[PDB]
């Protein structure tokens, strides 16, 4: 072991700048070769750039998609890697991981934890929490499915709890998806007709980033 | 800079199965010395990539010996002898021969289980949602298998749409099913302009769209 430790990134606005940094307090950082790999929320892994050894004139290589905006650098002396990201695009939103290279193993051996980068011209906006009850698409079943709409919030960090008098979970939180520059997420509980309508389903929705706590009632 | 095609994309396997992930190039991944660099990684939902095999066939320090790579030039293969639970992840092949360094889109190893029909519920737009003049028509396609499912919207007889958000759960860690949320977003105004709203899904289990509905002026 010796993990690459990455740091930086967070929210930054489009066109913004940001410098990401890899610590790899590990033995021979100077004769190695270091790379950066990202993953946009979802998708596969995408190579950003690598920078060679002292012994190769710290040569450099880049994905087309980042060339002219990103410069990879390192400072063998402290054992740090640097990613200087400039003139950001939203679609630079990714997890950035610095990869510990190796001659004799072969490329991408130890990957760090990652550092997340959200590039968005947005701001706090509290959840709009909407109750989704069986109304007048009939009535049909022994169990009944309810939901909560958690619409247009920012940044990500939400919480769907359901006050049900226990009476079966069957909870489904569908992952939040960018509609516009804010997020849309949902939740379904399945209860027994036995006791709902004639009882309660609370849908409690937390949002630390803006202290929001819309907790809704379904009836 | 070689395109790298993985096969398949999803791979249903049972615990103790023998899985086989395939990977192809547009070129030949042979350097002169050092020789044919292709490797395999395993990413687990919520972690970085794990190096499994480098240069066609060498295990990394600590890959259990049920993982093997073979191949030459164009087409490589990862065998995973008695698939276990901890193997269940996304599989990527990576090419280190030429810069830029490329990956494939990944192969998801997902648990195998009997087909199952979608339990599709449908909710009309909420009251609180209409005072604000937004109209979300959402339908939960709960507990299905497999993941492949086609949903369609229909407004007055049949239309299509544009404000559609589709989120999917990860496979249920209890039941091996998947779930989906189909959400249509319309202006209060367009809503109040049509009566019939239908989510109709297509699954393996049917050649007849699962259909649900409400008529607005019924609620």
């Amino acid at each position: 072991e010796v993990q690459p430790v990455e740091t930086g990134g967070g929210l930054v606005q489009p066109k913004g700048s940001l410098k990401l940094s890899c610590a790899a307090s590990g033995f021979s950082f100077n004769t190695n070769a270091m790379n950066w790999v990202r993953q946009a929320p979802g998708k596969g892994l995408e190579w950003v750039a690598r920078i060679r050894s002292k012994s190769n004139n710290y040569a450099t290589y880049y994905a087309d998609s980042v060339k002219d905006r990103f410069t990879i650098s390192r400072d063998d002396s402290q054992n740090m890697l640097y990613l200087q990201m400039n003139n950001l695009k939203t679609e630079d939103t990714a997890m950035y991981y610095c990869v510990r290279d190796q001659t004799g193993t072969a490329w991408f051996a130890y990957w760090g934890q990652g550092t997340l980068v959200t590039v968005s011209a947005a701001k706090t906006t509290p959840p709009s929490v909407y109750p989704l009850a069986p109304g007048c698409g009939d009535t049909t079943g022994s169990s009944v499915t309810l939901g909560c709409l958690v619409k247009g919030y920012f940044p990500e960090s939400v919480t769907v709890t359901w006050n049900s008098g226990s009476l079966s979970s069957s909870v489904h939180t569908f992952p939040a998806l960018l509609q516009s520059g804010l997020y849309t997420m949902s939740s379904s509980v399945t209860v027994p007709s036995s006791t709902w309508p004639s009882q309660t389903v609370t849908c409690s929705v937390a949002h630390p980033a803006s202290s929001t706590t819309v907790d809704k009632k379904l009836e | 800079d070689v395109v790298m095609t993985q096969t398949p994309l999803s791979l249903p396997v049972s615990l103790g199965d023998q899985a086989s992930i395939s990977c192809r190039s547009s070129q030949s991944l042979v350097h002169s010395n050092g020789n044919t660099y292709l490797h395999w990684y395993l990413q687990k939902p919520g972690q970085s990539p794990k190096l499994l095999i480098y240069k066609v066939s060498n295990r990394f320090s600590g890959v259990p010996d049920r993982f093997s790579g073979s191949g030459s030039g164009t087409d490589f293969t990862l065998k995973i002898s008695r698939v276990e639970a901890e193997d269940l992840g996304v599989y990527f092949c990576s090419q280190s021969t030429h810069v830029p360094l490329t990956f494939g889109a990944g192969t998801k190893l997902e648990l195998k289980r009997a087909d199952a029909a979608p339990t599709v519920s449908i909710f009309p737009p909420s009251s609180e949602q209409l005072t604000s003049g937004g109209a979300s028509v959402v339908c939960f396609l709960n507990n299905f298998y497999p993941k492949d499912i086609n949903v369609k919207w229909k407004i007055d007889g049949s239309e299509r749409q544009n404000g559609v958000l589709n989120s999917w759960t990860d496979q249920d860690s209890k039941d091996s099913t998947y779930s989906m949320s189909s959400t249509l977003t319309l202006t209060k105004d367009e809503y109040e302009r049509h009566n019939s709203y239908t989510c109709e899904a297509t699954h393996k289990t049917s050649t007849s769209p699962i259909v649900k509905s409400f008529n607005r002026n019924e609620c």
